[PDB]
């Protein structure tokens, strides 16, 4: 079924035997030869420590709040630490992150 | 004629009759 | 339209979510995409 | 940044592939994207430098063999319809 495109009729009519006509038998794909990437130049390394290598935490009902931008994220460090009880999330593959 | 006046996987076959044997 | 799923776009779903996970939202994303295509084809067959 | 081939981008998150011409489309004062009927991402605003991609879907195409019947010979001609085959 790959051979040649007469071959590509004979399956798609599903016989051994083609009349004379036209048949559409697939389509033509063009497939894409690179992958570039770009993503925005600056480097700031936001600081995951005070927010974990913290020294307290405040209360339930007052819970603390932090904002996060402008970061070039390395999450892999947090994935390969076994420090942390539970790691679970949703909605995210965390390997993917 | 002159009183009368996409890219995903859809295409529009051309006529087999063009307007000049028409 | 999402059709219940998270995302309109599969792309998304494919680069976000886990393997195992995403089958749930592409089959509410496919079964809407076919049902509009029966729609089409059969006012199409109408027309014509 | 590699332009006039299809390729597979990736604009902050943006994926997609095709051909990222140089364009000229209008301002785009602080807009990044550029959009259509469709939710497509015509036009996009480079993250390093500032300029107008315009992005165009890589080449459809159907295949139809042109053929007289198996009796007869078995010579076949291909069309590849929609197609400005100077790329086969
Ligand atoms: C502050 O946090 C960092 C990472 O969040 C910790 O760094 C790692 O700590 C483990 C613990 O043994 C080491 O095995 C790794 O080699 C460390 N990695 C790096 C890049 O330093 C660090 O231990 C934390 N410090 C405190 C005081 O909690
Ligand atoms: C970094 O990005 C800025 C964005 O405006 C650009 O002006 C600058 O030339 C870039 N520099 C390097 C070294 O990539
Ligand atoms: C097909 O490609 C050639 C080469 O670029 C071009 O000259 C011609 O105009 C194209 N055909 C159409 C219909 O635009």
């Amino acid at each position: 079924c790959a051979l040649d495109p007469l071959s590509e009729t004979k399956c798609t009519l599903k016989s051994f035997t083609v009349e004379k006509g036209i048949y559409q038998t697939s389509n033509f794909r063009v497939q894409p030869t690179e992958s570039i990437v770009r993503f925005p130049n600056i480097t700031n390394l936001c600081p995951f420590g005070e927010v974990f290598n913290a020294t307290r935490f405040a209360s339930v009902y007052a819970w603390n709040r932090k904002r996060i931008s402008n970061c070039v994220a390395d999450y892999s460090v947090l994935y390969n630490s076994a420090s942390f009880s539970t790691f679970k999330c949703y909605g995210v593959s965390p390997t993917k992150l | 004629f002159n009183k009368v006046t996409k890219f995903n996987g859809l295409t529009v076959l051309p006529p087999l009759l063009t307007d000049e044997m028409i | 339209s999402n059709f219940g799923a998270i995302s309109s776009v599969l792309n998304d779903i494919l680069s976000r979510l886990d393997p195992p996970e995403a089958e749930v939202q592409i089959d509410r994303l496919i079964t809407g995409r076919l049902q509009s295509l029966q729609t089409y084809v059969t006012q199409q067959l109408i027309r014509a | 940044l590699v332009k006039n081939k299809c390729v597979n981008f990736n604009f902050n998150g943006l994926t997609g592939t095709g051909v990222l011409t140089e364009s000229n489309k209008k301002f785009l004062p602080f807009q990044q994207f550029g959009r259509d009927i469709a939710d497509t991402t015509d036009a996009v605003r480079d993250p390093q430098t500032l300029e107008i991609l315009d992005i165009t879907p890589c080449s459809f195409g159907g295949v139809s063999v042109i053929t007289p019947g198996t009796n007869t010979s078995n010579q076949v001609a291909v069309l590849y319809q929609d197609v400005n085959c100077t790329e086969v």
